[PDB]
RNA sequence: UCAGAGAGGACGGAAACCUCUCGUAGAGCAAAAGGGCAAAAGCUUGCUUGAUCUUGACUUUCAGUACGAGUACAGACCGCG
RNA sequence: AGAGGAACCUAUUCUCAAACUUUCAAUGGAUAUGAAGUUGCAGUUUCUUUAGUGAACUGU
RNA sequence: GCUUACGACCAUAUCACGUUGAAUGCACGCCAUCCCGUCCGAUCUGGCAAGUUAAGCAACGUUGAGUCCAGUUAGUACUUGGAUCGGAGACGGCCUGGGAAUCCUGGAUGUUGUAAGCU
């Protein structure tokens, strides 16, 4: 009886306008593992991709095994919005293929991946600079997440406007076409 | 994976206060705005409150004591149309007007706006209230709340507002519209026109120029109003005339009948009702499963 | 031939032997150690009021 | 023998009431303290400044000084066979207004309400005088619905 | 409220109890003393009592015993106007003065015994 | 050697826990703390008995382990390993302390007398008080006889006196044996291996229908 | 906003860096221990020299001496905002 | 020490703390309980306040 | 019966899941020339008003956890003062007065001030 309308109600309150996934970021990321003229390749090579400059991340602690120094710059990362992040998004994909995993997503509804090789995504090799591999995440989310993010009086998004694994991969599925290739071999 | 939020957390946690919690009020701040010198016993700190909502923009004076502070005069930009302006309530043009409105409306209050008339001709200079006669000029400290403190901002706006209506407000211009932060020189030109609402038409001049449509998407109402680029100028400063000429409150109307329209709380019966129910509804399935 | 030996045997008994003395009931009335603006004022006040 | 330090001993009696941490309510910034009033001392851990002594802990003194912030306090303290007026400058987080003195105030203000009531209206003087509780006076004690329990000891009984 | 924790406090030393007519008037009449200018002053005569206390209309032995027994608003005056009684010791000697009345001893509130006690101490 | 147990036998001083503060304390000798059928069912063993002290004493590891394997062997020679669920109450966790002394001839040579005569670490003892219980023990019925008669060939290896009791709860529960059948009838009482649980009543009906009480 | 945990991402692994959730302080605050601290007293950063000149009062030890340390003011000239 | 999902998680369980504690006595410490007080009126101040606004003082 | 600004007490106010939300309002929201700040208009800042109660927020629901109050524990534990009191002692009771706290049980789930507004 009241099943029927409770249902209809809560699917109805579902297709509400205010509840589209949408991009809301790209992060990449080179960790170079050492600093100098590699490093700073790799900031041109992300310069060149994305148009803005990116920000190095230091080393937080000492370890001989990795040949890391605490305090050093090891790392080069951007974060990019918009059409921008669209387009990216899209080189990234059809360099996988438009093929994922579904470990690849997380729990929350983000998900990542990566390239070996940046000349895959429609960048012109220069002797100089080299070649490096890179790390995609998208960072998917509603609008309203400014409730969680603005200094003045900041709440919790509701467990219902939350976004979960299976609606990240049905949204990557439908807009991209999505392949998901079966559990990798553990 | 153990549980964090477990018995013994609930248990041992203390919640912040009420208006930390809602992300409201820095206490830290405020116990530096509000608290008076003991040796100056119970007389009354004057403190004027600027915050900007998303649609209006509200000046308060105030004075704290122990039971809850005290409001002694407001003005919204919401109450501009009966001074002019129906849109751009959230400007600076309209945060200026807010202030004036409420420095020239509390002097009234207290008897002092004779006395003091403040900067009657808009230029953007620096304008200090300067006492005259005995009576010196009533005083109020700015409070502009978790609000960002940058060059030109409308809570200074609002402050710039009140201090030319003629309320002592200590201030300095480094934080106004058109001081250069790298040379720290100020244009008092620049602060005039965007007090006058001149970088508004300019926007909707290029706008214009640029592209109709999203011309009409910005400025819709503005247009519906039938304000354009060449007459909010002159509108600001009728709305300054207007306020300076009368800043009494509004009237208030009369207290129409309430209805109940959120649920009651259940009372005990009730609840243990329910229980009831839901114990039998249960068994019910169980048996029926 | 240790010789530290300290005690609190005898002492309230010496202490109570002639009474505990209460302070005096004119040490409220010193203005001793007042804020010296607010002492100043005083001052221009008393010199000035007219005794009739 | 112990050091001499400051604050040797003090671990519960500056510490902060369970559940009680944090931010400092502003009452007590807001109330009022003049010369002449009579102020509590309860150290406040959470401000190191302006701190009493740990012998004046929880005892009453009065005001004689009103500065910016903190007030200067006659407190009794106990010297072998005198009792020195000690001064101490405490700031207010430390100080908590008295209320047996307001009790007190209130007493005489009720008392000298009532005299000149009693004389306005031509009533003889009412006794002001608080009296010791006087022995209880004679009543008489109803059994019914209340019938006497005959009461004897419990034997003993072994509770493994 | 204000004199029974004195009681209390000095309950090992001191035995008291309610007293009644015979013990007042026997205390007042055998072994009354006045406090006159700081002397004991045996009272042998209604005179004395009324020069300390005709001011309370007090004048006999009669007066100050009923101030006595009934607690009169001047209670206070007429106790302290008695000099503290010296009684003897009891005619046929005390139990154990160590241990409570409750216990077989002396000491402590024994009621109106202390009337028996007062005819042998008297 | 270890010294006479008269020594250390009453309580003087406060407690001394291992901790960081004394270190260098050697291992108790009393490790096993419950033994017989330790993993049975709570309904295998409804009679319960104690031992309880009547003295304010210390209880030497030395003499709870003397007794444990006493009372161990007198049972499992008498009624089988499977047959009684047998559990020391009381664990050796204070420190006594030794001022060690050189007893030959010329010592007081290297003799220090009595400064500085803080002791050390000499072994691990249990604090007991009157009415704390030292044994206990549940078994059947049919086996009363056999704890009795167990309890009475280990009092004698500890100081002081003892007193052998049989408790009216069921086993090491918390409720007398016929409160126990009743709640247990009911389905208020939820196993709990060697005890039970008090399965209360607020809180979800989502819950509540697993086992309705 | 910390310690830490969970879940994701080329080389990258238990451990490099990036991302999102949770996180009452379980971190950090030069040092011993104990108090205190969450839009801070912690981390990042801008500007600075109040770690300056001057006299009294007071607390601590206490004989109510001194030194040392500290507290609340008053006068001057400044720093940040 | 087992119980329900080798470790792990959950709910339990036996026994403890001079340098553990949510809670917390009895004894104990301190302050106040009027004339050096309470109400008003009528003056002073260069302190304080936008302001007789307060604070304090003064008065045969 | 509610909304906002500023508060007082600082969980009876917190936390989890869910239902509802009239009007004002708050909020999300659109844009980024200008002021302003960022790797990034995400935050901050500025100009706006197409759209939404999806979230925040408010009210309500839960034999909800927590918190708070009360009962019970119990005249129990402990304790002031007394004894040429019992006992080898450890300790124990009696006389004289104070007098708790867990488990467990039941209930409550913010109160309120100034100013402005809706109904």
């Amino acid at each position: 009886g009241d099943i029927e309308k409770q249902t209809e109600i809560r699917e109805k309150k579902a297709r509400n306008v205010m509840r589209e996934l949408k991009i809301q970021k790209l992060c990449l990321n080179i960790c170079v593992g050492e600093s100098g003229d590699r490093l700073t390749r790799a900031a041109k090579v992300l310069e060149q991709l994305t148009g803005q400059t990116p920000v190095f991340s230091k080393a937080r602690y000492t370890v001989r095994t990795f040949g890391i120094r605490r305090n050093e710059k090891i790392a080069v990362h951007c974060t990019v919005r918009g059409p921008k992040a669209e387009e990216i998004l899209e080189k990234g994909l059809k360099v996988k293929e438009y093929e994922l995993y579904k470990e690849n997503f997380s729990d929350t509804g983000n998900f990542g991946f990566g390239v070996q090789e940046h000349i895959d995504l429609g960048i012109k090799y220069d002797p100089s600079i080299g070649i490096y591999g890179m790390d995609f995440y998208v960072v998917l989310d509603r609008a309203g997440r400014r409730i969680a993010k603005r200094r003045r009086a900041p709440g919790r998004v509701g467990p219902s406007h939350r976004v979960e694994r299976e609606e990240s991969i049905k949204w990557f599925q439908q807009k991209y076409d999505g392949i998901i290739l079966p559990p990798k071999p553990k | 994976v153990k549980v964090i939020k477990n018995k013994a957390y609930f248990k041992r946690y203390q919640v912040k206060l009420r208006r930390r919690r809602e992300g409201k009020t820095d206490y830290y701040a405020r116990k530096r705005l509000t608290v008076q010198d003991k040796n100056k016993y119970n007389t009354p700190k004057y403190r004027l409150i600027v915050r900007i909502t998303n649609k209006d923009v509200v000046a308060q004076l105030a004075y704290s004591k122990i039971e809850g502070d005290v409001v002694v005069a407001s003005a919204y930009s919401h109450e501009l149309p009966r001074y002019g302006l129906k849109v751009g309530l959230t400007n600076y043009a309209a945060a200026y007007a807010t202030g004036l409105l409420l420095a020239r409306r509390h002097l009234k209050t207290i008897g002092l706006d004779s006395t003091y008339k403040g900067h009657e001709e808009l230029t953007g200079e620096d304008y200090n209230v300067e006492e005259e006669g005995d009576r010196a000029p009533f005083k109020a400290v700015l409070d502009i709340g978790l609000a960002r403190t940058t060059t030109g901002s409308k809570i200074f706006a609002v402050m710039k507002g009140v201090a030319d209506g003629g309320i002592n407000v200590p201030h300095s211009e480094s934080r106004f519209f058109g001081f250069d932060q790298e040379s720290k020189e100020y244009n008092a030109e620049a602060h005039r026109d965007r007090i006058l609402g001149k970088h508004v038409a300019d926007y909707m001049t290029y706008l214009k120029e640029e592209d109709e449509d999203r011309y009409k998407r910005q400025f819709s109402k503005f247009l519906a109003a039938g304000l354009n680029a060449d007459n909010l100028v002159a509108t600001y400063q009728k709305v300054h005339s207007a306020i300076r000429a009368d800043a009494s409150p509004a009237a208030k109307k009369a207290a129409k009948p309430s209805k109940r329209h959120t649920a009651k709380r259940l009372t005990y019966d009730e609840r243990k009702q329910r229980v009831a129910d839901k114990k039998a509804l249960l068994l019910q399935l169980k048996e029926q499963q | 031939a240790k010789s530290k030996n300290h005690t609190n045997h005898n002492q309230n008994k010496k202490a109570h032997r002639n009474g505990i003395t209460k302070p005096k009931k004119h040490i409220f009335l010193s203005m001793k150690g007042v804020d010296a603006k607010f002492i100043k004022n005083l001052r221009f006040s008393r010199k000035n009021n007219k005794r009739q | 023998t112990n050091s001499k330090g400051l604050r040797r001993g003090t671990r519960y009696m500056f510490a902060r009431d369970f559940r009680k941490h944090g931010v400092e309510h502003l009452s007590t910034y807001y109330t009022q303290y003049k010369r002449g009033d009579l102020v509590d001392i309860k150290t406040n851990g959470a401000f190191q400044k302006g701190m009493p002594f740990k012998a004046y802990h929880g005892r009453t003194g009065r005001i004689f000084n009103v500065t910016r912030g903190a007030v200067g306090i006659i407190v009794n303290k106990r010297v072998r066979g005198n009792i020195l007026p000690k001064r101490i400058n405490i700031r207010i987080e430390h100080i908590k207004p008295s209320k047996c003195r307001t009790d007190f105030l209130n007493r005489v203000k009720s008392n000298d309400e009532k005299r000149k009531a009693a004389k306005s209206a031509g009533q003889p003087v009412p006794a002001l005088k608080r009296l010791p509780v006087a022995p209880r006076g004679a009543h008489t004690v109803t059994t019914q619905n209340n019938e006497p329990e005959l009461l004897a000891p419990l034997r003993f009984e072994i509770v493994a | 409220k204000a004199t029974l924790p004195l009681l209390r406090i000095i309950e090992p030393y001191v035995a008291w109890g309610y007293p009644n007519n015979k013990t007042i008037h026997d205390l007042l009449y055998k072994r009354g003393y006045a406090k006159v200018d700081g002397n004991r002053v045996p009272i042998t005569d209604n005179t004395i009592v009324e020069q300390s206390l005709g001011k309370f209309n007090i004048i006999c032995l009669e007066d100050l015993a009923h101030e006595i027994a009934t607690v009169g608003p001047h209670f206070k005056e007429a106790t302290n106007f008695l000099w503290p009684f010296k009684l003897n010791n009891p005619t046929g000697g005390w139990t154990k003065k160590t241990n409570h009345f409750v216990e077989g001893g002396d000491f402590g509130n024994r009621e109106d015994q202390i009337n028996n006690l007062l005819r042998k101490m008297v | 050697g270890r010294r006479p147990a008269r020594c250390y036998r009453y309580i003087k001083n406060k407690p001394y826990p291992k901790s960081r503060f004394c270190r260098g304390v050697p291992d108790a000798k009393i490790r096993i703390f419950d033994l017989g059928n330790k993993r049975a069912n709570v309904d295998t063993f409804p009679a319960c008995v104690h031992m309880m002290s009547n003295e304010r004493e210390h209880l030497s590891s030395e003499a709870l382990e003397a007794a444990r394997i006493c009372a161990n062997k007198y049972m499992v020679k008498n009624c089988g390993k499977d047959g009684f669920h047998l559990r020391v109450r009381k664990h050796p966790f204070h420190v006594t302390r030794i001022n060690k002394m050189l007893s030959c001839a010329g010592a007081d040579r290297l003799q220090t007398g009595m400064r500085g005569a803080y002791g050390k670490p000499q072994g691990l003892v249990a604090r007991v008080d009157i009415g704390d219980i030292l044994f206990s023990m549940r078994i059947k019925e049919g086996n009363v006889k056999h704890a009795i008669e167990a309890f009475r060939r280990a009092k004698f290896k500890f100081p002081g006196r003892q007193i052998i009791v049989s408790s009216r709860k069921w086993g090491f529960t918390k409720w007398d044996r016929e409160d126990y059948e009743r709640m247990r009838a009911e389905g208020r009482l939820r196993s709990d291996g060697v005890g039970v649980q008090l399965q209360r009543e607020h809180g979800p009906l989502t819950k509540w229908i697993e086992n309705p009480i």
